[PDB]
């Protein structure tokens, strides 16, 4: 139940999820040989946590993982169906839409979309 | 690098018996996965995150463990469960050695047959003597070759079928491979069979 | 979903490239794993690849033996396998990674590595006699000898006979060729009335023989 679609890139906007849903995959990129590819948000009946840790060289949901030694750009997540992110306007001023609610994953008759 | 080890390698269960199989880590782990595999197919997800069953996995199966010691458990054993189970972890992606689970049933004595080399094979210059042990349980059997009361070694190969789908039995062939020269140099060809279901050792033979 | 290339043959020292064509999902967004399984033995992790940026990772045993690549425009993952030995003869699986577990696998690719060349089997009868009788039962069969590669196929009476048939796994001989026996148990009384023919088919060599077995 993973969203095979990337969130829409809106001009003058930054998209971030507050809480990541159980099943989310964050790839670990910067290099990091030994092992450790991505991090899985998963846990038992009572808890939620990110499974692995990532090195580098050259409530029902998980909380955003703390930045590691080398990580570029906005993180390339792999979200799950039903995950919701929020857009924020930084220095670009437009707020004709009062109540902010967009970007959710839905299974539209077989294919995932934002 | 993390390394999984499974115990046992092979185990038998009568229908209804509780079955338990163990997998232990060389270094601490958070979760353990199990996969199932039957001959001629791909491994299939079975248990993930230590205790969580995948879709379609029977309620009889449960998963347990933490730290460096984990286990798969079948509460009541059913025919459908005979398989190999591989433990697996998402830290370094190594697999365990696998536990092969089989059906335990009452002892059955092997029927013992011997076949002399066909006439057609003797033209090509080779002789194969075939000893067949049919429909027995359990798998453990010893077969030996003796030519003119001389114990042979190094020149025979064995083949064993998987557990039959209805009988739950095993069949075994032993083949003595010799040159036409060696074959004619001798007289008596003996197949010597040792099995739980017999008053061992039983000898099936023929004179050339 | 996950379609792998057909059975490969190779000689010691050679290389081989097998494929795994993904379909029905975004090839870019998922890790692709490769897994070895030697005849009889267990599963071995070869490595993984992210086709979005070709970030690969390997098991230490296969650092210089396996090479993992992908062609995004084809939706196909590849694995090249160098300086092949007998210990590379196995079944190779590609599978998609769902984080929790590997959720889809290919049907696998059988690599056989040998210096033997394709050879059809010799089929010898295993004739029933007093030896080869056990009470009410008699046992008869076919010896399928000296063939390469696997598989051979054996049926009895054009597939009419099924009960009592045991066809043993092939054993690799020291000469480099495979061999097996196919065997069936019947009533001793039906040995006079019923006629018994094994049908041995070896597609790799286009050979096929029907052998009649009799007392
Ligand atoms: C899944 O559920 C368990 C069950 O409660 C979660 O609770 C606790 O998890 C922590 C691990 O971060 C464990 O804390 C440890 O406790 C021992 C014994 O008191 C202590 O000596 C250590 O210093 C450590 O802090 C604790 O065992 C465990 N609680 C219970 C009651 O078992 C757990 O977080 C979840 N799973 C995992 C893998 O953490």
């Amino acid at each position: 139940e993973l969203c095979d679609d990337d969130p829409p890139e809106i001009p003058h906007a930054t998209f971030k999820a507050m809480a990541y849903k159980e099943g989310t995959m964050l790839n670990c990129e910067c290099r990091i040989k030994s092992g450790s590819l991505y991090m899985l948000c998963t846990g038992n009946s009572s808890h939620s946590s990110w499974d692995n840790q990532c090195q580098c060289t050259s409530p029902g949901h998980c909380r955003e993982p703390p930045p590691w030694e080398n990580e570029a750009t906005e993180r390339i997540y792999h979200f799950v169906v039903g995950q919701m992110v929020y857009y924020q306007c930084v220095q670009g001023y437009r707020a004709l839409h009062r109540g902010p609610a967009e970007s959710v994953c839905k299974m539209t008759h077989g294919k995932t979309r934002w | 690098q993390i390394v999984s080890t499974q115990s046992p390698a092979i185990m038998s269960a009568s229908p209804g018996e509780k079955v338990t199989m163990t997998c232990s880590a060389s270094s601490s782990r958070s979760y353990m996965q199990w996969y199932q595999q039957k001959p001629g197919t791909s491994p299939k997800r079975w248990i993930y995150d230590t205790s969580k069953l995948a879709s379609g996995v029977p309620a009889r199966f449960s998963g347990s463990g933490s730290g460096t010691s984990y286990s798969l458990t079948i509460s009541s054993m059913e025919a459908e469960d005979a398989a190999t189970y591989y433990c697996h972890q998402r830290s370094s992606y190594t697999f365990g050695g696998g536990t092969k689970l089989e059906i335990k049933r009452t002892v059955a004595a092997p029927s013992v047959f011997i076949f002399p080399p066909s006439d057609e094979q003797l033209k090509s210059g080779t002789a194969s003597v075939v000893c067949l042990l049919n429909n027995f349980y359990p798998r453990e059997a010893k077969v030996q070759w003796k030519v003119d009361n001389a114990l042979q070694s190094g020149n025979s190969q064995e083949s064993v079928t998987e557990q039959d789908s209805k009988d739950s039995t095993y069949s075994l062939s032993s083949t003595l491979t010799l040159s036409k020269a060696d074959y004619e140099k001798h007289k008596v060809y003996a197949c010597e069979v040792t099995h739980q279901g017999l008053s061992s050792p039983v000898t099936k033979s023929f004179n050339r | 979903q996950l379609q792998q290339s057909g059975t490969v043959l190779a000689r010691p020292g050679a290389s081989v490239k097998m494929s795994c064509k993904a379909s029905g999902y975004s090839f870019t967004r998922y890790w692709m794993h490769w897994i070895k399984q030697r005849p009889g033995q267990g599963l071995e992790w070869i490595g993984a690849i992210y086709p979005g940026n070709s970030d690969t990772s390997y098991n230490q045993k296969f650092e210089g033996k396996a090479k993992l690549t992908a062609v995004t425009s084809a939706s196909t993952a590849y694995m090249e396998l160098s300086s092949l030995t007998h210990e590379d003869s196995a079944v190779y699986y590609c599978s998609r990674d769902y984080g929790y577990y590997f959720d889809f696998w290919g049907q696998g690719t059988t690599l056989t590595v040998s210096s033997a060349s394709t050879k059809g089997p010799s089929v010898f009868p295993l004739a029933p006699s007093s030896k080869s009788t056990s009470g009410g039962t008699a046992a008869l069969g076919c010896l399928v000898k000296d063939y390469f590669p696997e598989p051979v196929t054996v049926s009895w009476n054009s597939g009419a006979l099924t009960s009592g048939v045991h066809t043993f796994p092939a054993v690799l001989q020291s000469s480099g060729l495979y061999s097996l026996s196919s065997v069936v148990t019947v009533p001793s009384s039906s040995l006079g009335t019923q006629t018994y023919i094994c049908n041995v088919n070896h597609k790799p060599s286009n050979t096929k023989v029907d052998k009649r077995v009799e007392p």
